[PDB]
C-alpha cells in the first residue's frame, strides 16, 4: 500500500516542499537520508512513501514537475530539500506565463510525455500501489494546466486506483493575479470527471485561522503550508501506524462519496491552542471535538452554517478510549440535527490510530462533504461571467488553441455542479 | 540527542546530520544548475545546524536550539529524562499496552 | 611550455640490463612525455599523469611513472640544471645524543620551514669515526668532551632538500652556544634543546666541500655502511612503518612526538625508498585476508618511508594497541586516542603499519635492519 | 614520413613563404637561425617537426621548400634580412629578369631555361624524405611568373610523379578591386591550363581580408604584412593534423576525396573563424558554438560572392585546440537546422570533421590574439560561378578590340590559345549552373 | 600576450569514463567503512 | 502573427547567414559605422 | 581453450583497441609493463582467452593492428599500455585510404591483407582450440571498411567453422563525419553479410546521447566513448573467462541470437549507467538493471523500438545473483509489452550469468539484442546512398582504382535485400 506524490507549480511544490517536512521528521528521517528516530513503529511502513537505496539513505517518491526553472533552486536549496531524486525533477525552458493554454495544450504537450515516465518509474517498481497524491493551485497556469492533463493521463493508464487532489482554491480577499476565474473554471471542469477525492483550501480561511484561532502576530504562508501539511499527513495515517480502527485512503472515498460528482470536502485540523495559551486549555476529547466543529476551525471560506453536511470524517491519532470519542459523535449528530440530512442515519465516520504528531499528545483531522461548498463554486461563476461576457483577457487563450466554446462549456459544467449540490437540500 | 551530543564529530546515532557542502550554480543564466557536492568522508561528519529557514543562505526564530556553549546551565539531567521518556511513552501502542505479558501494563 | 626534462633509468627484469631514458615534465599543465635516448624515439606521449610533483623530482630519486621505478641521475639540459640546481641543495642535518628524545621537534621545525627529507639513519659512532669527525677540532681545547660526548649514545643523522640549504640552517640552529642562543637570538633549536656549548642540540656544515666530506664519512656511496644501526633485538620488539603518504606532509615529527609521550621508545630508524619486488616480497601476507591490497602495495614504494623499531615500555596497553584498528573509522568511532584515529585516513594510506602477530615482531625488525 | 613540400612561386608566394614560414618557426622552437635555442630542447626524441624540416648532422632544421621568382629583387631580401641562416642557399631560385605581367613571358621564353633547375632541387628534396603525400604550390594569378612559371611546373609536376597532391591557393582577382589592367588575361589563361593537373584550388581575394583586418583585428590601413601572416595561419591550421596529436586526424590526402565531387568542380574557399584583436576578445567567450557560426558569416568569409545565393556543396571542419565533440556535433547540428544555409539537394551528409588537440600559437607583432579555439572551414560552393563570370566578362571586353594582345603573341603564343582558353573558362561556367 | 576564451575543462584519456563507471557507494567502502544506524540493522535483518 | 500557437523553446531565431554589411572597399555602398577616406575628383 | 583473435582495422579501431587492451588488462590486473599484478586468483586462470605470453612470465595481447598509415601506430604506441603489444603485430603501408572502399580494399590494401594474413594465421595455429575472430573497425572510414572487409572475407575463406565477431561503427543519423561516408558503408554492409556471423552497431550521438542524458557529464570526449564501448564489449565474453552459474560462449550466444544467418545485425546497451551525483538513491538490484536495459536512452544503435518488433533477446549477466529473479523479470518484462515482440519464437530471451562482477560496481548486465527495427539505419543509408549515387556523381574516385560502376548496383540491391525480406520474417 504504497502513494505516489505529483507537485505540480510554485504553491503546490512549496506545498509538498512542507509535507515532506512532517513526513519525514515523523519517520524519523534526517535530512540527507538516513535514519535518526527512536520507535520500531517508523520503519515498519516507511515502504508507503519512501524508497531504499544502497547506503540506508531513503528516498521519497515525489516526482517533480512544474514549468518554472527557478523553483528548483526553492527545492533543492531547501531544508529538507536533498532527499529527493535529481532523476524525478523535470520542468522545461520557458514559464508558464500564467495561462492554461500554455500549460495544458501546447507547451505542455511535450512536457507529458516525459514526466509520465518518471511516474511509470516510481508507481510500476512498487508491491502494490493505492492511489496518487497532487499538491497544486488552481489559479496558476502550471498548477491548474499542467495538472489537469497529468490527471487526466494518469486516470486512463491506472483506472482502478484512487487520486488525493490538495488544490488552492482562489480567494477574494486575496487576489494575487488577474486571470484567477478563467484558471478556475478551466480546471474543475477535468477534475470533477476523474478525480474521485479533492480537499479544497482557501488561502482566507487559513488567514482567519491564523489570526483568530492561533492568535499569531505574522503569519507568513510557512505557517499555512505547515497547516495544510498537518491535514495532508492525517488523512493516511492509518496506512503508517497501527491503531484500533482503521481507515486506509479507500474508506474515506467509501464513506464520504454517496454519490459520483459530489466529493469535494472541506479540511480541517482541531487541535490549535493560542500561541502561549497553551497553558489554558484541558486536552480532552470533548473540548477538541467541541472545537473541531466550530465554524471557523475550517480551512475553506463557505460557512457550514448556511447548509447542510452530507458525510464528515474523523481521523484520531492518539491513545484515546472509543466511548468518549463515539458518545461525542454521537452528541454533535444530536443536537445539530437541522445540519444533517434526514436520508442518512448515521454521518460521521470515525477512525482512531495510536501516534500523535511530533510536539503534541493527541490529535485530529477533520474532513467534511457538506453542500455549503457551493457557495465558493458559485463566487467563482461570478467573477467567471463578469470577465468574460465583454471578452476581456481572451487573447492570451485564443491566442495559442483555444475556441470560445470551450469556455461556454466550462461555466455549464460549473452550473451544472452547483445544481447538483443545491439540489440535495 | 541534545546538546551535547550536538558537538562530537561521531556523534551518536540520535541526531540529524547536516545536508552536505555544495557550491551552486543557479539556473538562471546557465545551461544547467551544476552542484559539486562534497560528500563527508564518514567520520568527518557534522551535527545539524540550521533546520529553520533555507540552507541557501536566508531568505523571525531559532533555526539552532538557544543554549549557546559559552554560557553555563545545561544542569538538571534528572529533569531532561522524563520528556524523553514521556515522548517514548506516547509511541506503545493499544496492542503493547493490553495484550502484552501477563495482562495489562501498570 | 617551459617543461623540465630529466634523465631516467629503468631496470627491465626481463632483460638484465639498464634502459636510460628522458621524461618532461609540464609545470601547471601537470604531464609527463618520455624519450629514449639508445634507439633514439619516443616512448610516452603527452599524457596528463597525476603522481608526479615538483618536490619529488631531483637527482638520485626514485619515481613511479606508469608502473615502473626509475631512477634520476642527471637533468637533460643546463636551462633546467640552472632552474632547479638553484633549489635543490643537500646538507646535512645532524643530531647530537642530547635531544635524540626531543627529536620529533627538530623534525617538526625542519618540515615547517620547507625541507624535503630524502635519507635518515640512527646510528653510534666508533671512536675512530668520532676522531675523523671534528679533525678541524684537532688540538684545540675541548677535545676529549666532544669525542666522548659523540660516542655516549644513538646519533640521527638525515639530509635536507632546500634552496639555500646550508645557510637557512645554520640560521634554525643559531649560535654553538646556547646561552647566546638563549640571550641574544631565540626560538632557535640551540635556545630550545641545548644547555652548554659542549652539550649541543645539532651540528651542520657550512660550506659545499665540508658539507661533501661529511656526507662521505656518514653515508658511503653505495654498499657498505659506515656506523652501526643500534638494533635492539629484544623479546619485546615490534615494527611500524611510516606510509610515504605520511612523510609527505611531515606527519613523522608528531609521530615521534606522540610515540614518546605514550612512553614507547624508540630503538632505531631508518629512511627506504623500497622497490617493487622487495615490498610484494614483504605484503603478500595480507594477499586475501585485506579487501584491497593492489593500490595498498603501490602505496609505499610511491616514496620513501620511514621503517622504525619500538619497544613496549608502557604497561597494560601494548602497541597493537597504541597504533589501534586498521581501519582508520573504527579507529575514530572506538579509540580516538590510538595513532589511526588522529594521523591517517581513507584505510589505504593510513599512519603507520604496526605488526599485526606478537610472535612477529623479530622477524620484519630483522628483515628491515639486516636484509636490507 | 607525413612530409610536404611547399612551391613558392612569383612575388606572393614568395612574401606569403616569409611569414607562412615564420609561422611554422614559432610552433616548433625553430630559432631563425634554423636551429633550437642554447639547450631548451632533448638530447633527440621529438620528430613533430618532420612535416616542414629536415633533421642534419649537427642539428641544423632545414625548410622542404622551394623559393621561385624570375624577378631576383624580392628573394634577395630573404636572402639578406633576418632568415638568411635557415633556408638552404640552393632552396631560393632566381633568374635574369621578370615576366612583367605576361603569360607568354614565363610560360614559354622565360619559363623554360629555370624549370630543369627547379625540378632538379624538387627531385633532391624528394629523395631526402620517404613518405610524401603531397604539394602546397602558393602563386598569384595576374602576375606573370606565378601565372605562367607556376602553370608551366604543374604540367611537370603531375608527369613525373602522377597521384601525388596538389593543393592550391593562388591569390585571385578580387572583383571590385584590382592592381594590373591585363591581369584578366592572365588569370584566364591560367585558370585554362591547371584544371586537369590540380584537384584542390583555395581561393581567397586580397580585398575581402582587406575588410577583415577592418573587421576584428582593430587595426586602420594595412598592408600586405598583415596579411600573409593570416594566410599562413590558415595554412598551418590546415597541414596541423600531420604533425600534432589530435582525435580525428586529417591526412593530406582528404581534401580531394570529400571536398571534390567532379573533376571540373574543385575549387573550395577557406574561411578563419576567430580571427580578433586582444581588446576584441576580451569581451567575448571564445566557444565552439560561435566559432561554428562565425565561419558561415558573409562577414568573416573570403572572396566577396555573397554565399547567400550559392549552394554549399562540401565542408570540411578542421578544429584546433580546446574542443570536445559534443559540443562541435551540437553546433553542426545547430547549423544545419537552419534553412538559410542552402545545400545542394544530392549532399545529405556536407560534412567532414577534423579534431586537433593543439592551441594555435601567436607571433610577436600579428595583431591576431592567444585564444583556445580555431577552426578553417574549406567550404566549395556555386557562389564562385559569378566570381568567374565577372573575371572572365573583362576578357570578352578586352579581347572585343584585340588590345594588349600583340605583347602575347609576339612571344612564343598563339592567337588561337586565347580563344580556346575562353572557350573552356565557359565550359567550366556551363557545368558549374547544372550541378546547382 | 594573454588566455582568452571560455575554458572547458576536460580529459582526454577517459578518466571521468572511468570514475563514473566506479558506482559511489563501495568507492568509499574503500576508504572506510560504512556507518549506518543500528535500529535499521535489526529491522534489516529481520524484514529483508 | 501572434495567434499562432508555438513552443517558445523552439524560437531561436535567424541564425549567422540572414545579413551581409556594406563593405569597407568603395565609396559606393559605404557602412556607417568607420571612417569613408577620401574620394578625390579631377 | 576457447582462445580469441582481436582485430583491429582503422584508426577508430585502433583507438578502441587501445582502450579496450587498456580496460581488460585492469579485469586481469596486467600492468603496462606486461608482468601481472592483481587481487584475486579468479583472473589469471582464465588469461588464454585474449593474452599470450613469453619467457618471463610477461603476457602480450593476441591482436593484430593493421592501419594504411603510420600515424596512428605512434599514438597507440606512445600511449600509456603501448609496451604490451608486439612490436612486429604492427602491420602498416606507405600511404592512406583517404575514405574510399577503393583504395583500401583493392589497390594499396591489396598489398596488405598478405601482410596480416602473415600473422593472423599464425596466431590461429598456435592455440590449442580457436573460439573465432573479432574485429573492431569503423565503416564510414576508407582502411577499417577496405582492409578489414576483406579480412572478413579472407578468414572465413580458410575458417569456415570459427564465429566472426564484428564492432561495426556506423555513421551518425543527423550529424556526418565524412562526406563520402554512404558509399564506405553500403559497400562493406554489402560484404558483411555473406561473411559474419555476429555485427553489433555502434553509433557515436548515440554514446553522445548516454553521456550528456543519463550520465550528467558536460564534456564527453573520445575517450569515455571508447570506455563505455570497451566496457560493454568486455561484457559479452564474461563466461568464456569467468566462472558462474549459466555460462555461454560466443557460439553459444550466435545459436540463440540468430535464426537465419541473412538476419546478424544487433544493438548492444549497458546496465548500470547513472550519474555519479545519483549514484546515492539508486539501488543495483535485478529489477533495476532489467529496467535500464530495456529503456530507450540505453541503447547504442539509436532507433527506436517502438517502430520494430525484437526478434531474439540476449542478457548476460554478472555478479552473485540470484536466477530465480532473472527468470521473473524476464518473463515479466515479455509479458507486459506483448506488442513489441514476435509472436513465432516461444522464448526471445537468452539468459546467462556470470559470478565476478567489474572491478568498481557489485552487479553489472550486457544487452545484444537481434532487433527488426535494425532496418531504420539500412533505409537512412540506402537514402543518402540513391541521394548521391543517382547520376554517377563521384565516379570518378571509384574508377580510378578499378572499381567497376556495376559493382554499386549490386552492391545496394544485395543491401537493399536485406530490407525487403527482413519485414516478411517479423
Ligand atoms: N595576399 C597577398 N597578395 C600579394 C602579395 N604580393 C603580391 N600579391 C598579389 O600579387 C599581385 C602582384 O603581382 P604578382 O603576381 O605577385 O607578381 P609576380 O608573381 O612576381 O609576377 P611578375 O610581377 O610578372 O613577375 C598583386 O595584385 C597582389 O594582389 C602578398 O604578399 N600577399
Ligand atoms: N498556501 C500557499 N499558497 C501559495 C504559496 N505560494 C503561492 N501560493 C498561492 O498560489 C497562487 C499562485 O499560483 P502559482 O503556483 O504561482 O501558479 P503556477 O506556478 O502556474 O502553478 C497565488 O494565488 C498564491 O496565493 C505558498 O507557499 N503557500
Ligand atoms: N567511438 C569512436 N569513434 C571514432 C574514433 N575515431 C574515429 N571514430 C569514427 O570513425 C569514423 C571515421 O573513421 P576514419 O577516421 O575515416 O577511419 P580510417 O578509415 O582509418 O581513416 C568517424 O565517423 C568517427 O565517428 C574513436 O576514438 N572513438
Ligand atoms: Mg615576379
Amino acid at each position: 500500500r504504497e502513494i505516489v506524490h505529483l507537485q505540480a507549480g510554485q504553491c503546490g511544490n512549496q506545498i509538498g516542499a512542507k509535507f515532506w517536512e512532517v513526513i519525514s521528521d515523523e519517520h524519523g528521517i534526517d535530512p540527507t537520508g538516513t535514519y535518526h528516530g527512536d520507535s520500531d513503529l517508523q520503519l515498519e511502513r516507511i515502504n508507503v512513501y519512501y524508497n531504499e537505496a544502497t547506503g540506508g539513505k531513503y528516498v521519497p517518491r515525489a516526482v517533480l514537475v512544474d514549468l518554472e526553472p527557478g523553483t528548483m533552486d526553492s527545492v533543492r536549496s531547501g531544508p529538507f530539500g536533498q532527499i529527493f531524486r535529481p532523476d524525478n525533477f523535470v520542468f522545461g525552458q520557458s514559464g508558464a506565463g500564467n495561462n492554461w493554454a500554455k500549460g495544458h495544450y501546447t507547451e505542455g504537450a511535450e512536457l507529458v510525455d516525459s514526466v509520465l515516465d518518471v511516474v511509470r518509474k516510481e508507481a510500476e517498481s512498487c508491491d502494490c500501489l493505492q492511489g496518487f497524491q497532487l499538491t497544486h493551485s488552481l489559479g496558476g497556469g502550471t498548477g491548474s494546466g499542467m495538472g489537469t492533463l497529468l490527471i487526466s493521463k494518469i486516470r486512463e493508464e491506472y483506472p482502478d486506483r484512487i487520486m488525493n487532489t490538495f488544490s488552492v482554491v482562489p480567494s477574494p480577499k486575496v487576489s494575487d493575479t488577474v486571470v484567477e476565474p478563467y484558471n478556475a473554471t478551466l480546471s474543475v471542469h477535468q477534475l470533477v470527471e476523474n478525480t474521485d477525492e479533492t480537499y479544497c483550501i482557501d488561502n482566507e480561511a487559513l488567514y482567519d485561522i491564523c489570526f483568530r484561532t492561533l492568535k499569531l502576530t505574522t503569519p507568513t504562508y510557512g505557517d499555512l503550508n505547515h497547516l495544510v501539511s498537518a491535514t495532508m499527513s492525517g488523512v493516511t495515517t492509518c496506512l503508517r501506524f497501527p491503531g484500533q480502527l482503521n481507515a486506509d485512503l479507500r474508506k474515506l472515498a467509501v464513506n464520504m462519496v454517496p454519490f459520483p460528482r459530489l466529493h469535494f470536502f472541506m479540511p480541517g485540523f482541531a487541535p490549535l491552542t493560542s500561541r502561549g495559551s497553551q497553558q489554558y486549555r484541558a486536552l480532552t476529547v470533548p473540548e477538541l471535538t467541541q472545537q473541531m466543529f466550530d465554524a471557523k476551525n475550517m480551512m475553506a471560506a463557505c460557512d457550514p452554517r448556511h447548509g447542510r453536511y452530507l458525510t464528515v470524517a474523523a481521523v484520531f491519532r492518539g491513545r484515546m478510549s472509543m466511548k468518549e470519542v463515539d458518545e461525542q459523535m454521537l452528541n454533535v449528530q444530536n443536537k445539530n440535527s437541522s445540519y444533517f440530512v434526514e436520508w442518512i442515519p448515521n454521518n460521521v465516520k470515525t477512525a482512531v490510530c495510536d501516534i500523535p504528531p511530533r510536539g503534541l499528545k493527541m490529535s485530529a483531522t477533520f474532513i467534511g462533504n457538506s453542500t455549503a461548498i457551493q457557495e465558493l463554486f458559485k463566487r467563482i461563476s461570478e467573477q467567471f461571467t463578469a470577465m468574460f461576457r465583454r471578452k476581456a483577457f481572451l487573447h492570451w487563450y485564443t491566442g495559442e488553441g483555444m475556441d470560445e466554446m470551450e469556455f461556454t462549456e466550462a461555466e455549464s459544467n460549473m452550473n451544472d455542479l452547483v445544481s447538483e449540490y443545491q439540489q440535495y437540500q | 540527542t541534545g546538546i551535547k551530543a550536538r558537538t562530537q564529530q561521531p556523534f551518536p546515532p540520535t541526531v540529524p546530520t547536516k545536508p552536505y557542502d555544495t557550491t551552486v550554480l543557479k539556473t538562471r543564466g546557465n545551461p544547467y544548475r551544476y552542484e559539486l557536492l562534497d560528500f563527508p568522508m564518514d567520520s568527518k561528519k557534522k551535527a545539524l545546524v540550521w533546520p529553520g529557514q533555507r540552507v541557501y543562505f536566508d531568505l523571525k526564530t531559532f533555526a539552532p536550539n538557544t543554549s549557546l556553549n559559552s554560557w553555563d546551565p545545561i544542569t538538571s539531567l534528572k529533569e531532561v529524562n522524563i520528556q524523553r521518556n514521556l515522548e517514548k511513552s506516547h509511541w506503545i501502542t493499544s496492542y503493547n499496552h493490553d495484550f502484552t505479558g501477563l495482562g495489562p501494563m501498570n | 611550455s617551459e617543461r623540465f626534462v630529466f634523465i631516467a633509468e629503468w631496470f627491465d627484469p626481463n632483460a638484465s640490463l639498464f634502459r636510460r631514458y628522458e621524461l618532461l615534465f609540464y609545470p601547471g599543465d601537470g604531464s609527463v612525455e618520455m624519450h629514449d635516448v639508445k634507439n633514439h624515439r619516443t616512448f610516452l606521449k603527452r599524457t596528463k599523469y597525476e603522481d608526479l610533483h615538483l618536490e619529488d623530482l631531483f637527482i638520485g630519486n626514485k619515481v613511479n611513472i606508469f608502473s615502473r621505478q626509475l631512477v634520476l641521475l642527471d637533468y637533460g639540459d643546463q636551462y633546467t640544471a640552472r632552474q632547479l640546481g638553484s633549489k635543490k641543495e643537500k646538507t646535512l642535518a645532524l643530531i647530537k645524543p642530547d635531544a635524540v628524545s626531543k627529536a620529533g621537534e627538530i623534525i617538526e621545525i625542519i618540515n615547517k620551514a620547507g625541507f624535503t627529507l630524502t635519507k635518515l639513519k640512527m646510528m653510534t659512532l666508533s671512536r675512530k669515526e668520532a676522531t675523523d669527525f671534528h679533525i678541524d677540532h684537532q688540538s684545540r681545547p675541548f677535545l676529549n668532551e666532544l669525542i666522548q660526548f659523540i660516542t655516549s649514545g644513538p646519533i640521527i643523522a638525515m639530509e635536507i632538500l632546500r634552496d639555500d640549504a646550508v645557510c637557512e640552517w645554520k640560521r634554525l640552529l643559531g649560535p654553538a652556544n646556547s646561552g647566546l642562543a638563549r640571550t641574544d637570538a631565540p626560538e632557535s633549536i640551540r635556545a630550545l634543546f641545548g644547555t652548554d656549548g659542549i652539550k649541543n642540540a645539532a651540528h651542520g656544515p657550512d660550506s659545499f666541500a665540508c658539507a661533501a666530506r661529511e656526507m662521505e664519512l656518514f653515508f658511503p656511496s653505495s654498499g657498505v655502511c659506515g656506523p652501526a644501526n643500534t638494533a635492539k633485538f629484544t623479546n619485546c620488539t615490534t615494527c611500524c612503518i611510516v606510509k610515504p603518504h605520511a612523510v609527505s606532509e611531515g606527519l613523522l615529527g608528531k609521530i615521534l612526538m606522540t610515540i614518546r609521550d605514550a612512553g614507547f621508545e624508540i630503538s632505531a630508524m631508518q629512511m627506504f625508498n623500497m622497490d617493487r619486488i622487495n615490498v610484494e616480497e614483504f605484503y603478500e601476507v595480507y594477499k586475501g585476508v585485506v579487501s584491497e591490497y593492489n593500490e595498498m602495495v603501490t602505496e609505499m614504494y610511491s616514496g620513501p618511508c620511514v621503517a622504525m623499531e619500538i619497544q613496549q615500555t608502557n604497561p597494560t596497553m601494548t602497541f597493537r594497541e597504541f597504533c589501534g584498528p586498521a581501519d582508520p573509522e573504527i579507529a575514530r568511532h572506538l579509540r580516538p586516542g590510538t595513532l589511526r584515529a588522529i594521523f591517517g585516513k581513507t584505510k589505504i594510506q593510513n599512519a603507520v603499519h604496526c605488526t599485526d602477530l606478537p610472535e612477529d615482531g623479530l622477524l620484519e625488525v630483522q628483515y628491515f635492519f639486516k636484509i636490507l | 614520413m607525413r612530409e610536404c613540400i611547399s612551391i613558392h612561386v612569383g612575388q606572393a608566394g614568395v612574401q606569403i613563404g616569409n611569414a607562412c614560414w615564420e609561422l611554422y618557426c614559432l610552433e616548433h622552437g625553430i630559432q631563425p637561425d634554423g636551429q633550437m635555442p642554447s639547450d631548451k630542447t632533448i638530447g633527440g626524441g621529438d620528430d613533430s617537426f618532420n612535416t616542414f624540416f629536415s633533421e642534419t648532422g649537427a642539428g641544423k632544421h632545414v625548410p622542404r621548400a622551394v623559393f621561385v621568382d624570375l624577378e631576383p629583387t624580392v628573394v634577395d631580401e630573404v636572402r639578406t634580412g633576418t632568415y638568411r641562416q635557415l633556408f638552404h642557399p640552393e632552396q631560393l631560385i632566381t633568374g635574369k629578369e621578370d615576366a612583367a605581367n605576361n603569360y607568354a613571358r614565363g610560360h614559354y621564353t622565360i619559363g623554360k631555361e629555370i624549370v630543369d633547375l627547379v625540378l632538379d632541387r624538387i627531385r633532391k628534396l624528394a629523395d631526402l624524405c620517404t613518405g610524401l603525400q603531397g604539394f602546397l604550390i602558393f602563386h598569384s594569378f595576374g602576375g606573370g611568373t606565378g601565372s605562367g612559371f607556376a602553370s608551366l611546373l604543374m604540367e611537370r609536376l603531375s608527369v613525373d610523379y602522377g597521384k601525388k597532391s596538389k593543393l592550391e591557393f593562388a591569390i585571385y582577382p578580387a572583383p571590385q578591386v584590382s592592381t594590373a589592367v591585363v591581369e584578366p588575361y592572365n588569370s584566364i589563361l591560367t585558370t585554362h591550363t591547371t584544371l586537369e593537373h590540380s584537384d584542390c584550388a583555395f581561393m581567397v581575394d586580397n580585398e575581402a581580408i582587406y575588410d577583415i583586418c577592418r573587421r576584428n583585428l582593430d587595426i586602420e590601413r594595412p598592408t600586405y604584412t598583415n596579411l600573409n601572416r593570416l594566410i599562413g595561419q590558415i595554412v598551418s591550421s590546415i597541414t596541423a593534423s600531420l604533425r600534432f596529436d589530435g582525435a580525428l586526424n586529417v591526412d593530406l590526402t582528404e581534401f580531394q576525396t570529400n571536398l571534390v565531387p567532379y573533376p571540373r568542380i574543385h575549387f573550395p574557399l577557406a574561411t578563419y573563424a576567430p580571427v580578433i584583436s586582444a581588446e576584441k576578445a576580451y569581451h567575448e567567450q571564445l566557444s565552439v558554438a560561435e566559432i561554428t557560426n562565425a565561419c558561415f558569416e558573409p562577414a568573416n568569409q573570403m572572396v566577396k560572392c555573397d554565399p547567400r545565393h550559392g549552394k554549399y556543396m562540401a565542408c570540411c571542419m578542421l578544429y584546433r585546440g580546446d574542443v570536445v565533440p559534443k559540443d562541435v556535433n551540437a553546433a553542426i547540428a545547430t547549423i544545419k537546422t537552419k534553412r538559410t544555409i542552402q545545400f545542394v539537394d544530392w549532399c545529405p551528409t556536407g560534412f567532414k570533421v577534423g579534431i586537433n588537440y593543439q592551441p594555435p600559437t601567436v607571433v610577436p607583432g600579428g595583431d591576431l590574439a592567444k585564444v583556445q579555439r580555431a577552426v578553417c572551414m574549406l567550404s566549395n560552393t556555386t557562389a564562385i560561378a559569378e566570381a568567374w563570370a565577372r573575371l572572365d566578362h573583362k576578357l570578352d571586353l578586352m579581347y572585343a578590340k584585340r588590345a594588349f594582345v600583340h605583347w602575347y603573341v609576339g612571344e612564343g603564343m598563339e592567337e588561337g590559345e586565347f580563344s580556346e582558353a575562353r572557350e573552356d573558362l565557359a565550359a567550366l561556367e556551363k557545368d558549374y549552373e547544372e550541378v546547382g | 600576450f594573454n588566455l582568452y576564451g571560455i575554458p572547458t575543462p576536460h580529459f582526454n584519456d577517459g578518466r571521468n569514463m572511468a570514475k563514473t563507471l566506479h558506482w559511489l557507494h563501495e568507492l568509499q567502502m574503500k576508504r572506510g567503512a560504512k556507518i549506518v544506524s543500528k535500529r535499521v540493522d535489526d529491522f534489516k535483518e529481520k524484514f529483508q | 502573427i501572434k495567434q499562432t500557437p508555438v513552443v517558445l523553446a523552439m524560437l531561436k531565431g535567424p541564425g549567422p547567414a540572414k545579413y551581409l554589411r556594406p563593405s569597407c572597399t568603395g565609396y559606393i555602398d559605404h557602412d556607417v559605422s568607420m571612417f569613408q577616406e577620401p574620394a578625390y575628383t579631377l
